[PDB]
């Protein structure tokens, strides 16, 4: 504690009272020939060390992390593993890489062997680090086994058993009554007096200092953003970023497995997503009377240590489209590499479960954040092919995978190769349909892929789906009404053949015909079908109340509002749910039941027509002012400036 | 670690692999006759301890803080102090109390004596911690008084004798704080394991980390809009907060009065109000209120800027303010303490530094409570006459008073306090050097305007007497009472106006503010035009922009047709917010600043909306500000008049 | 503070029972004709204190959930298999599941009163 | 990274020097209801300043046993009141940060001056 070290690279004077050593040292660094030869060589060694770790000077006057594990070079680490280790120093990083690829049994055994061979080590630092990493591997294996006996049964369906029972028994055996808090204390006192700064590594909670410092810095940044104050020196946000990069480089360059634990990911996701919020506040800052851009490293950090829900929350909180994206070539290479790994694994016999849990969580975030980066046609082809065919469907279903695809489509308009890939995926889905149901958590089924295809071509005709339609038979219903939703993709002969057996029996077929564009105006048959379904809906309604998200009722109400329905029987069906009485008879809706969330679902034409009613504008304008004044969604406000509904 | 004990008080079986002693104990608690008599005698004490602390029942099946330090009973603690200590535990209670009312010297001495006299063993541990903390307080207080004390107070205080400082430096040297738990008997270390966290120099890091995780979870729920059904993270935050308060304050630890604990409170609290306010803004798809304990927490651990930021973030005046009587007696105690201190014989500086921040925070944030006439009167008397000038300036103390005025309308009794405060201020305005300076920019004329706004017929007897006493010699009193003209009687008005002349610009602003000027006489046009000539002359390779804000007033007057002389266009080009009002068409609104729109009032804003030749640029500004920012006042301007 | 039952959809066997903690229902809006009221609606549910059925555990070595407070039923609930390890040992398992919807049935959740 | 110079208002003596860390400039109206007539353009102008590393003049310390600030574009606050709030950390302490608020005299009615 004699001197105090800032993350910038400057040293500050607090506590040393005698002669100042670093004061003379830095000035000597800036006539040094007068020292002895041994003094000169050790001064060279120090100079190399201090400029390696970033200690540049004192207070009066970007980062790189050189590690294959951080860059996801998931084949180069394999090549390193196969190569024989000349020294135990190379054997430590091999054990780390073995850990990074699942394969925790081999990592544990190799760490134990390094521990065995570290008797003659000069300092014992590698021994202590190997012990820490072996404990980290041990708890990792324990939690993974607990999950596989727990969540590993719901997920995956089956029981996996990646680690053998004897291996589990022995590792529980030698790890028994092992206190990591004592591990640094249970070391030679030479090691403790020399490697004092590895003591924080010992305890089972080592990031609490960093987490508390980040809490304080985040509170200060929030105070500045609320007050509107302007930081002139080193901003607290810059300090957050500097301590960030220091921590990533420390626990990635020194090959610690603790980097792969939930605590570190939480520290990262809270230290990040605060620089982003500060950047967005800086952009949206009014001028008074008196920028931050993410790099490839930040992209990797968000891709790895951010969950999908957390990225969703941060994009809800702050807009990211106005943050420029640099180092796009490295980001593209990283994304292409991730896609390559998932393809080479799933396409060939699947991939090992232990590495799957580690890989796929960050794969979600990488592919989700891939919307924002600009990618070449070959890269987009590789990553789309990876996401459609060779991605494990148990996580991103059809609806959410479609959202992923349209997200990577936002920045780069769809090239012909991507549309061919989606055509292959749709052909595969068509041949999948057996008593098989296309279920999705998102509600955006396979017809949305064809809708995107037509949106980006308006003339695309899928040959293989056309041939499938030509070979369709009346016995197979699921494929026929699956391709009915894919009607615009088929050719004219295929359309004619499919229309032979396609009939609007229920109103779901009517929705499908509307979405494909087969129906542009209601024939009396369609109106009669709608009225009949409404009759049976009320008949079953009358008797506890039940609300479902079928939403067809609101669609009928909207059709009545837009004058697309011109039969005056709808008023008989009033009262069975809300958002239908809202459109059919807006004056008599009793808007105490009105839900402000409805206006988000409507489009430009619908809310433009609602704006023009003027017998209903004022109630919705009251709802909108209440929401804009209360909530910070900024979508209700955007609606408000657009047309003041 | 055999069982998990959490905040709500429900025991969770966590790592007990043997027989379940907690489940059977709770079954026995909820057939104890079969227990052995000595065993049942122990069981009754276990029941008392486990129900005093929490631990209600199994997982499958309000806070009170009792301490004269937490409640700020600064007179009861004294009375306890001069009483002779019966035992060592009461002596340590008196140690904490002695450390509370300043006087770190006597508390340190008492802690040392308790250390020698201790031969349970936990009292020594707690006293060692508190003695180290008290030495740290004395050391940083010495540093502050040596460095910043001179600039703040204007003089060097040295509350502590140099011999005392030397002795404490010698004694606390070679005392490692982290060691102090390890260097104590194995019996104590085995029994008192839970106190290990208190040994280290940093014992809130675990609590702060848990609070960070909980706050991040709460923010995720806020942004996502998810609904929490079971034990919410918010109630966990507040209940762990209450656990920490009742553990640190009751156990007589000075570690409560540090920046780390204060800042931990400021995070854990004000995250409850943010979530509660967002709960009112919950989007309906297919409450939390503040108690006396909460009032004490915000009054203690929040800086004025912190509560200001809390007000900016959330509308804090809508949350229900319960236990109002306890709150009122709390601020009554604060007011009587500050009056007793600063009324006679200066103040206790070590007490002053610790207590003034709390007093300021409480009196500031008292906007939201309803104080009776007597309590409000004594609070106002403490606020104006007896509160130190250094912390509260005239404008900022006035802001405190007008914020107290929000919940409670001004009574005649409070108006009398404002009246003789103004009389005292007029008395101080005798030497030509003295001029009331305020960081807020508002002055005694604002007190007069407050009085007139709440009565509209008040006549101040003493200021009118001084006005009848005024002569030409004391110009400072003349132009001070000029700002207080509406308070003066008509004879006093004539007597003051006999010597009062509109010599400069500031005099015309004072005359307009008091209401003497209702229409601009041509002499006022001449004066304004001459001042603008002078400004242009001194303007004509560097340019000045001050905060005088007179050119903007002239421009707005030209815009509202108050000034009807067309020589203003000559002065176009020096400073903005002038061309915007004189010739809005050619303003080139790239230089327009949205903050100007904050400074306008209903009449000016309505006229700006009705201009219709500068409406579109300003509507664009309001739109992009409401989209960009979360101020919520720009939206109020945007929708009240659609400007 | 209600109870949730995770059941097998086909067999009907109770996979597990737990206590609900968090539920998010956020439905929001490139994607002249008839207005179809297309929407992108999702439901996520985080549940606490889940102990799996012993019989189902012995058997294992589509799903439907019923969350009963008034009375809610989520058909086609997919359990997300996210797994993250804390360096602190471990305290109860938390299960996250998303509501799935079939194309034909077009319903996501049902509320019973 | 820019510095501030503290002076006594009476003379040119240097009180202390520092480096400005953050400056809070949040000025708006007062309450509208509480404060036909000629417009006055009411205001609640506030400027706060914080300095990170301040060392007081040795001559100032020796003599000690109304202030001006000059923040170097250069800006001047003719009157600054230092908010002497002392809050103490249980971590041993060190960075003496000084916060001061600008003030406006009644006659001058100007708070800060910014000049190139």
């Amino acid at each position: 504690y004699d001197y105090h070290f800032e993350v910038n690279g400057t040293v500050v004077r607090h506590k040393n009272k005698g002669f100042g050593y670093m004061e003379r040292f830095f000035e000597l660094k800036e006539e040094r020939s007068k020292l002895s030869k041994k003094q000169y060589e050790r001064f060279n060694a120090l100079f190399n060390f201090f400029e390696k770790n970033g200690v540049i000077c004192m207070a009066k006057d970007s980062i790189e992390i050189n590690s294959l594990a951080y860059h996801g070079k998931y084949d180069v680490m394999k090549k390193f593993i196969e190569e024989q280790s000349v020294s135990i120093e190379d054997d430590y990083k091999k054990a780390f890489f073995l850990a990074c690829l699942g394969r925790w049994e081999e990592s544990y055994d190799l760490y134990s062997n390094i521990i065995l061979n570290s008797i003659d080590e000069s300092n014992g630092c590698v021994y202590y680090l190997s012990q820490i990493n072996r404990y980290r591997i041990y708890q990792s294996i324990t939690q993974a086994v607990t999950q596989f006996n727990g969540l590993g049964l719901l997920t995956f369906g089956r029981h996996y058993k990646p680690f053998t029972d004897e291996f589990l028994a022995r590792i529980e055996r030698e790890m028994t009554n092992f206190n990591i808090d004592d591990l640094f204390n249970g070391m030679p006192f030479e090691f403790q007096k020399k490697y004092k700064i590895l003591e924080f590594l010992s305890d089972n909670q080592f990031l609490y200092d960093d987490t508390v410092k980040l809490f304080e810095l985040t509170n200060k940044v929030r105070s500045e953003m609320s007050e509107g104050s302007y930081s002139f020196g080193m901003s607290s946000d810059i300090v957050v970023l500097l301590r960030l990069y220091d921590n990533l480089r420390f626990l990635y360059e020194n090959c610690l497995w603790s980097v792969s634990f939930h605590e570190f990911h939480q520290y990262i996701r809270n230290s990040m997503s605060l620089l982003i919020e500060k950047a967005e506040y800086e952009r949206t800052r009014d001028i008074d009377e008196l920028g931050f851009f993410m790099e490839y490293y930040d992209f990797v950090n968000i891709s790895r240590h951010f969950k999908i829900d957390d990225i969703k929350n941060l994009e809800r909180s702050c807009s990211i489209d106005k943050i420029r994206f640099g180092e796009q070539e490295k980001i593209e290479e990283y994304l292409v590499g991730i896609a390559e790994e998932i393809t080479k694994q799933f396409s060939a016999n699947g991939m090992n479960v232990v590495f799957y849990t580690q890989f796929i969580s960050e794969a979600k975030a990488a592919l989700y954040f891939a919307k924002y980066v600009k990618l070449s046609e070959e890269g987009l082809g590789k990553i789309v092919k990876a996401l459609l065919f060779y991605f494990p469907e148990r996580d991103l279903d059809i609806g959410k995978r479609y959202v992923w695809l349209e997200r990577l489509t936002k920045c780069n308009e769809l090239p012909k190769s991507i549309i061919s890939i989606i055509d292959d995926f749709l052909v595969l889905q068509a041949e999948k349909h057996q008593n098989y149901s296309e279920v999705s958590s998102n509600g955006l089924y396979s017809r949305d892929y064809g809708a995107l295809i037509k949106h980006f071509e308006k003339n695309f005709i899928s040959k293989r789906l056309s041939e499938i339609t030509l070979c369709l038979t009346q016995d197979k219903q699921k494929q026929i009404d699956f391709l009915f939703k894919l009607l615009p993709l088929l050719s004219t002969n295929a359309k004619s053949h499919l229309l032979s057996f396609k009939s609007v029996e229920n109103i779901n077929d009517l929705m499908n015909g509307i979405r494909i564009g087969l129906i542009d105006e209601f024939t009396p048959e369609h109106e009669e079908l709608i009225i009949e379904y409404l009759e049976t809906r009320k008949v079953n309604y009358i008797g506890i109340q039940t609300f479902s998200s079928n939403d067809y009722m609101s669609t009928f109400g909207i059709w009545y509002f837009l004058e697309e329905i011109n039969n005056s029987k709808m008023e008989e069906f009033i009262g069975m749910d809300d958002q239908y009485d809202f459109f059919v008879d807006p004056e008599n809706f009793d808007y105490k039941k009105f839900i402000p969330s409805w206006l988000k679902n409507y489009n430009d034409k619908l809310l433009g027509k609602i704006a023009g009613n003027k017998h209903m504008k004022h109630h919705v304008i009251e709802v909108l002012k209440e929401r804009v004044k209360n909530s910070n969604d900024k979508r209700y406000l955007e609606i408000l400036m657009n047309y003041f509904i | 670690y055999d069982y998990h004990f959490e905040v709500n008080g429900t025991v969770v079986r966590h790592k007990n692999k043997g027989f379940g002693y907690m489940e059977r104990f709770f079954e026995l608690k909820e057939e104890r006759s079969k227990l052995s008599k000595k065993q049942y005698e122990r069981f009754n004490a276990l029941f008392n301890f486990f129900e005093k602390n929490g631990v209600i029942c199994m997982a499958k099946d309000s806070i009170e803080i009792n301490s004269l330090a937490y409640h700020g009973k600064y007179d009861v603690m004294k009375k306890f102090i001069e009483e002779q200590s019966v035992s060592i535990e009461d002596d340590y209670k008196k140690a904490f109390f002695l450390a509370c009312l300043g006087r770190w010297e006597e508390s340190y001495d008492l802690y040392s004596n308790i250390i020698l006299n201790s031969i349970n063993g936990c009292v020594y541990y707690l006293s060692q911690i508190n003695r180290y903390r008290i030495y740290q307080s004395i050391t940083q207080a010495v540093t502050q008084f040596n460095g910043l004390g001179l600039l703040t107070f204007g003089r060097h205080y040295k509350p502590f004798t140099d011999e005392f400082l030397a002795r404490i430096e010698r004694e606390m040297t070679n005392f490692n704080i982290d060691d102090l738990f390890n260097g104590m008997p194995f019996e104590f270390q085995k029994k008192y394991k839970i106190l290990e966290f208190l040994s280290d120099n940093q014992f809130l890091y675990d609590d702060t980390v848990k609070l960070f995780e909980l706050t991040n979870k709460v923010r995720s729920e806020m942004s996502e809009g998810s609904y929490s059904f079971g034990m919410s993270s918010d109630i966990v935050v507040l209940l762990r907060l209450y656990d920490n308060l009742r553990f640190l304050y009751e156990n007589c630890l000075w570690s409560v009065s540090f920046h780390e604990f204060h800042q931990y409170i400021r995070n854990s609290m004000s995250l409850l109000i943010e979530k509660a306010e967002y709960e009112r803004t919950r989007d309906i798809d297919e409450g939390f209120f503040m108690e006396y304990y909460d009032f004490v927490n915000i009054s203690r651990h929040f800086k004025i800027d912190d509560i200001k930021n809390l007000e900016r973030s959330c509308s804090i005046d809508k949350i229900r303010f319960g236990e109002q009587e306890k709150i009122e007696e709390y601020l009554v105690g604060i007011a009587e303490e500050i009056t007793k201190q600063f009324s006679a014989n200066g103040m206790n500086v070590v007490f002053y530094t610790q207590f003034i921040s709390e007093a300021k925070a409480a009196l500031y944030f008292a906007k939201y409570v309803k104080l009776s006439e007597e309590g409000l009167g004594k609070i106002v008397k403490a606020l104006l006459f007896y509160f130190p000038e250094r912390d509260l300036d005239i404008g900022k103390r006035y802001v405190w008073l007008e914020r107290l005025t929000k919940c409670n309308e001004l009574p005649k009794s409070i108006i009398s306090i404002i009246d003789d405060f103004l009389v005292l201020q007029a008395e101080k305005h005798i030497d030509q050097n003295y001029s009331e300076v305020s960081s807020n920019g508002l002055y005694s004329r604002d007190y007069g305007a407050l009085i007139k706004h709440f009565e509209k017929n008040f006549i101040s007897k003493r200021l009118s007497e001084i006005t009848l006493c005024l002569t030409q010699d004391k110009q400072k009193q003349i132009d001070f009472l000029f700002k207080l003209l509406p308070l003066l009687s008509t004879n006093a008005k004539s007597h003051l106006l006999s010597f009062k002349s509109v010599e400069n610009i500031n005099d015309l602003m004072n005359g307009i503010r008091i209401g003497l000027i209702d229409e601009f006489t041509p002499e006022h046009e001449e004066l304004i035009i001459e001042y603008l000539e002078t400004r242009k002359v001194n303007y004509i390779g560097i340019q000045t922009f001050s905060s005088n804000d007179y050119m903007s007033t002239f421009g707005i007057w030209y815009f509202l047709e108050e000034i009807n002389n067309s020589k203003m266009e000559e002065f176009i080009g020096m400073d903005d917010q002038y061309d915007f009002f004189v010739d809005p068409e050619n303003f080139d609104y790239k230089k327009f600043i949205p903050s100007w729109l904050k400074n306008y009032n209903d009449k000016l804003l309505g006229k700006i909306a009705g201009n219709k030749h500068m409406k579109h640029h300003v509507i664009e500004v309001l739109k992009e500000r409401v989209k960009n920012s979360n101020d919520k006042r720009y939206l109020e301007i945007l929708m009240n008049y659609f400007i | 503070t209600a109870d949730v039952y995770f059941k097998r959809k086909s067999d009907g066997k109770l996979v597990f029972t737990a206590e609900a903690q968090t539920a998010s229902f956020s439905q929001a809006i490139l994607r002249k004709p008839l207005y179809i009221l297309k929407s992108e609606k999702e439901i996520n549910l985080t549940v606490k204190n889940a102990f799996f059925d012993l019989e189902w555990l012995a058997m294992t070595q589509r799903y439907e959930v019923e969350y009963r407070t008034i009375y809610i039923q989520f058909p086609n609930v997919s359990p997300s298999g996210e797994f993250e390890m804390s360096l602190e040992n471990g305290l109860a398992p938390e299960i996250k599941f998303e509501a799935l919807a079939d194309t034909d049935t077009d319903e996501m959740a049902v509320v019973i009163e």
